[PDB]
RNA sequence: GGCGACGUCGGCUACCCACCCGACCCGUCUUGAAACACGGACCAAGGAGUCUAACACGUGCGCGAGUCGGGGGCUCGCACGAAAGCCGCCGUGGCGCAAUGAAGGUGAAGGCCGGCGCGCUCGCCGGCCGAGGUGGGAUCCCGAGGCCUCUCCAGUCCGCCGAGGGGCACCACCGGCCCGUCUCGCCCGCCGCGCCGGGGAGGUGGAGCACGAGCGCACGUGUUAGGACCCGAAAGAUGGU
RNA sequence: GACCUGGGUAUAGGGGCGAAAGACUAAUCGAACCAUCUAGUAGCUGGUUCCCUCCGAAGUUUCCCUCAGGAUAGCUGGCG
RNA sequence: UUUAAAUGGGUAAGAAGCCCGGCUCGCUGGCGUGGAGCCGGGGUGGAAUGCGAGUGCCUAGUGGGCCACUUUUGGUAAGCAGAACUGGCGCUGCGGGAUGAACCGAACGCCGGGUUAAGGCGCCCGAUGCCGACGCUCAUCAGACCCCAGAAAAGGUGUU
RNA sequence: AACGAGAUUCCCACUGUCCCUACCUACUAUCCAGCGAAACCACAGCCAAGGGAACGGGCUUGGCGGAAUCAGCGGGGAAAG
RNA sequence: GCAGAAGGGCAAAAGCUCGCUUGAUCUUGAUUUUCAGUACGAAUACAGACCGUGAAAGCGGGGCCUCACGAUCCUUCUGA
RNA sequence: AAUAGGGAACGUGAGCUGGGUUUAGACCGUCGUGAGACAGGUUAGUUUUACCCUACUGAUGAUGUGUUGUUGCCAUGGUA
């Protein structure tokens, strides 16, 4: 929208915002990332601290599925299922356990996170780490693995 | 003349909000009309929440909503909070507290509403409350958007702690001189 | 002409783009006509199926999607044999034949 | 152009004044310094091991840590366009007690127990300070004689 | 209270003139312009901070731990329809919800009580809970006491309320926890006893956690890349007369 | 006379041709002309079109093949 | 360099304190030690004077400066080259300095009244057109208001 | 030796190069008849001193000033290209 | 005298001789110095290891202190 | 008689002259590997326009005095 913006405000001041001694002409630092290393050293460091330089170890053809692991902490564990269930399989008779797969709902990896409620679970996954199983065993609940 | 300021004598806070929402404009002329009639505070408090941007009305959550009101004192209080209460699923139970804000959430609504709580607007508040009475009013965590966490002192000098602008987070991207002190110099 | 805190670009506009660009200004009349090319191809055969043959039961290969399934592309060549038809009526018969395909 | 330097500007204010020199005095290490004794920097010369700067030659600051033979002190060093809390390892030589809190401490020590003497005989004693009022109108008294009268004297080279 | 027409009364415009005082010619570079610094005879019309992408931040709107149909598909053979409407076993997918590591990989909860194995700085068990504490912190709640045509009999109230309690956002600190290395160390587990896994306590490195706040869209500002605010070379290169 | 002159033909741009001056090659030569790549790049001069209201500076630090420029801080404004 | 000024710089002038009482500790160790830590309890008026302060964001313009008293360095010296403190012109008119970037006043919406600033009061030119007061000085080159735009050594029975 | 629109010095003869200028003719210039451009141009045009970006025409203070003009003129316009 | 340029410092000593000797060793951070409040360099106090010396408290991670030196990429060697 | 010293954008180029300097040709000397350099030397080398205003020198003039003419006086300005 050109009335809203600055070239129609400052239209009639004669430098039209540029300043009559630096005078903005093309390119007065170099095209684009020019002089990283010299005359923008100050600028390209403190606000780019590690952009210089070898790092790591090269993979050639790296493959964007076999390091696909999308990861579930137990806090949104409960809420893959329908709640009509975990309050059903919360009645008072037995250990009347569901399953909950993550591995129908996308996920690969139940990492541990704290504050898991009082209800018996079994859960299918092909992965845990070592604090999310002791958060299910701890429940009562059983931690069947399977891929 | 006079002296030799450098001047803040014009102040900078919102008087008249920037939205053209008419139905703010109706919660604006209510409460400046309560706001210097009260002869109290809570109203001029939330009459300068009805003004406050996009940004610093932060989306308050359930769960905070629900930890706050169980402190010794907050037992039947009816909670105010400008801005939006959107639900959490790391809580289980939801207990049957009354609130009061702008646009509670679809899914939110549903889960006070079936343990028995009561949602409302700032119409029904005036009349219940022309003080504003019995309440605590809240708001949620301004400074918890990702913006916040690249302010700081610089991404370059010690303790920065600054999250620096990439494009990608991953290797080969600022990583290699400036973070380690095999490559370069360490900050 | 970097100036405070923000984000190196690397824009690939040096070599001269002006020349191959693609406007989109013809992405409803290509819809329009491809619509033409079914309704008049789907009454113009037959009462034989539109959308092409019965497609065969795939799951997709790989670890990040093996869990679902995909339509692929043809009956292997024993399927046309356990369940009893010569391979060179079943694409007349109607049904999509994939030669090289393992089982 | 100035050769920025350590010990740069200091052929006088690193050295025993005079007839000063030789050890130092053992009573500079006999000194009990705590987290928090505000303290003042005056350097000797003949400790070389930890002398701050000529910047803190006689700026005064205050304890965060001790340690063995040092002791961590946090000043205000002026920068150009600011000041910056700055901390500095200075050895137990080159530092003394400021005696610049004794007449608070003292001061607020007789106005405790000069608050509850007061507090128990029945007024309002007004312990505050003032500062220093103007000559109240005295009287002076000429006792016999007269006063002796005095000129400018001649112009004598 | 007073004075007065058929030519008079008021009033000025982009009007002329006379007078007094003031007044060097304008754009530009520049510490410095009236300059003996440059451009400018006059007049009309044209004539210069755009668009696309990317980002950042502020604001506005919708939805909100999710959001987005941008691409296809559906509707009759509709001018305005190259629109609009719908899809959802069209969510594939983007960005966010999970960080650290070179990499294999690993991947974020403590609290209170009781009972104990030399309660031995190590440690073992059940229970209740559940995001830890310190100091500030708007607001809200309790509030001794006071305040009305006569003193004793009571009601919703109001206003001033000393002190005290709970404490939002945030700010500083202390603790905790996840990952990378380092010092010290003892224990356990068995798809099978091994140059096997798991853990501990200290100290550091991290764009982390500590009840999530993002996505989409529109607008402004700024920076970059594109002929990039308009105009300007000596050149260079191919292909020809 | 190592003379002057008409027409025909030959030699073409890093090449022709020269009794030698870097002369001559269509008024163009220490590298011709025409067209395109190309609106080539410019830390450099010239310009940069409406009004009011509010605030209103800087020529210094550090570093750079930096000294006619840029980065960084300083100083300014707008938003809260 | 014994001494050592003026100006200058640092700190401090309370509750974030002070006191008493009690528990941790792997540190320290004759010693219920020392030192930190934490918990609870006690008392707000602690130099003057002035004022509302704190904190975050994005970023334009600038990166060629000069002048003045004062203190200084090169230089014989400069309207010269280089500084320090602070003010000023640049960006800023107006009154005065005849005229001027920078001096002396003084800072600006448009106006009517009154008064002063620096300066001036023969006439240009507003104001001494006062019975202004006291002394000096005569030039055949008189003298005549900061910066400031013409001067010295030396000399005179020119005159006090 | 010869030769040279080659360069330098002297001598003889000669002469307006000069002492020292003067006169005469032709074609202009000049004026009328007819036809009639461009260069250039902020505004324009008298001077002295002062200050000023240190050498003005325009400001200050002075000196002063008459229409419109022709034939010349080369001091100035720090002239014009 | 303290190796060397000066300034400061030093007397049962920081000097001069003697006797042992490898702390000129491994390791993680904090801070100071020019600073934009980056980096190299230098320096300061510490902490964990192993040692030296001394009878001992101690002192000692180079020179009595203020200078004696150098990124990314690349090469080389070593370490589990 | 004297052969005093000076200034006026180092008076004076739309007044002239080009001798030197100061382009391009060329020769020698010294320097340089070389292209070339040389307040070392020599020779050869295009000098543009006034018709604008002003200044000035001349020439008609102009106002004011009724038209007009003759004879005159002189404020001033030049100077031998
Ligand atoms: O004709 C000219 C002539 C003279 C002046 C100009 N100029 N100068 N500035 C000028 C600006 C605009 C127009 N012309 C201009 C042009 C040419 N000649 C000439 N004279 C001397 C040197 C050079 C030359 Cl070419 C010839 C040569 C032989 C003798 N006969 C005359
Ligand atoms: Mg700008
Ligand atoms: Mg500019
Ligand atoms: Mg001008
Ligand atoms: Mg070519
Ligand atoms: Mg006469």
């Amino acid at each position: 929208p050109s009335r809203l913006r600055k070239t129609r405000k400052l239209r009639g001041h004669v430098s039209h915002g540029h300043g009559r001694i630096g005078k903005h002409r093309k390119h007065p630092g170099g095209r684009g990332n020019a002089g990283g290393l010299h005359h923008h050293r100050i600028n390209f460091d403190k606000y780019h601290p590690g952009y210089f330089g070898k790092v790591g170890m090269k993979h050639y053809h790296l493959k964007r599925n076999q390091s696909f692991c999308p990861t579930v902490n137990l806090d949104k564990l409960w809420t893959l299922v329908s709640e009509q269930t975990r309050v059903n399989a919360a009645k008072n008779k037995t250990g009347a356990a569901p399953i909950i797969d993550v591995v129908r709902s996308g996920y690969y990896k139940v990492l541990g996170k704290g504050k898991l409620p009082k209800q018996p679970v079994i859960v299918k996954a092909k992965f845990f780490s070592r604090r999310a199983e002791e958060k299910i065993k701890s429940v009562g609940g059983a931690c069947v693995l399977v891929a | 003349g006079v002296d030799i300021r450098h001047n803040k004598d014009r102040k900078v806070r919102r008087k008249e909000p920037k939205s053209q929402d008419i139905y703010l404009r109706l919660l604006v002329k209510l409460y400046r009309f309560l706001a210097r009639r009260t002869n109290s505070t809570f109203n001029q408090v939330v009459l300068k929440r009805l003004f406050m941007s996009r940004t610093n009305r932060p989306p308050l959550s359930l769960s905070r909503m629900i930890r706050k009101m169980k402190l010794p004192g907050r037992e039947n209080k009816t909670a105010v909070v400008v801005g939006t209460i959107t639900d959490d699923v790391r809580v289980q139970e939801v207990p049957k507290l009354k609130v009061c804000a702008l646009r509670v959430t679809s899914r939110a609504r549903s889960r006070i509403l079936r343990a028995g709580g009561k949602i409302l607007t700032f119409d029904q508040l005036a009349l219940d409350s022309p003080k504003g009475c019995g309440t605590v009013l809240l708001s949620g965590p301004r400074k918890g958007r990702e913006v916040y966490r690249h302010f700081g002192k610089a991404p370059g000098t010690p303790h920065s702690h600054t999250k620096p602008y990439v494009r990608s987070k991953g290797r080969k991207f600022e990583r290699a001189r400036g973070r380690r002190a095999s490559r370069g110099y360490k900050n | 002409a970097p100036s405070r805190n923000g984000m190196v670009l690397k824009p690939h506009f040096h070599k001269d783009w002006q020349r191959r660009v693609a406007t989109w200004f013809n992405q409803p009349a290509r819809k329009i006509r491809r619509r033409k090319a079914r309704q008049a191809k789907a009454r113009r055969i037959a009462p034989r199926p539109a959308s092409g043959p019965i497609r065969p039961i795939v799951r997709c290969p790989t670890v990040r999607y093996h869990t679902k399934v995909r339509a692929g592309r043809g009956f292997s060549l024993e399927e046309l044999r356990v369940a009893g038809i010569h391979k060179k009526v079943a694409r007349t018969i109607g049904i999509s034949v994939d030669p090289r395909r393992r089982n | 152009t100035n050769t920025k330097g350590k010990r740069r500007g200091t052929r006088y204010m690193f050295s025993r004044p005079f007839r000063k020199h030789g050890v130092v005095p053992l009573a500079t290490y006999m000194r009990i310094y705590k987290k928090g004794d505000i303290v003042d920097i005056k350097g000797m010369g003949t400790v070389q091991k930890g002398m701050p700067h000529k910047c803190y030659h006689g700026k005064t600051g205050r304890v965060y840590n001790v340690t063995q033979h040092a002791v961590g002190i946090v000043v205000n060093k002026q920068v150009k366009g600011k000041i910056l809390a700055k901390r500095i390892n200075v050895r137990i030589e080159h530092i003394k007690h400021s005696k610049s809190r004794d007449s608070f401490l003292k001061r607020v020590k007789e106005n405790d127990q000069k608050k509850k003497e007061a507090k128990e005989k029945g007024t309002w004693v007004q312990l505050k300070r003032q500062p220093a009022p103007p000559r109240e109108a005295h009287f002076v008294r000429t006792n016999g004689k007269e006063p002796e009268l005095l000129e400018p004297i001649p112009y004598e080279f």
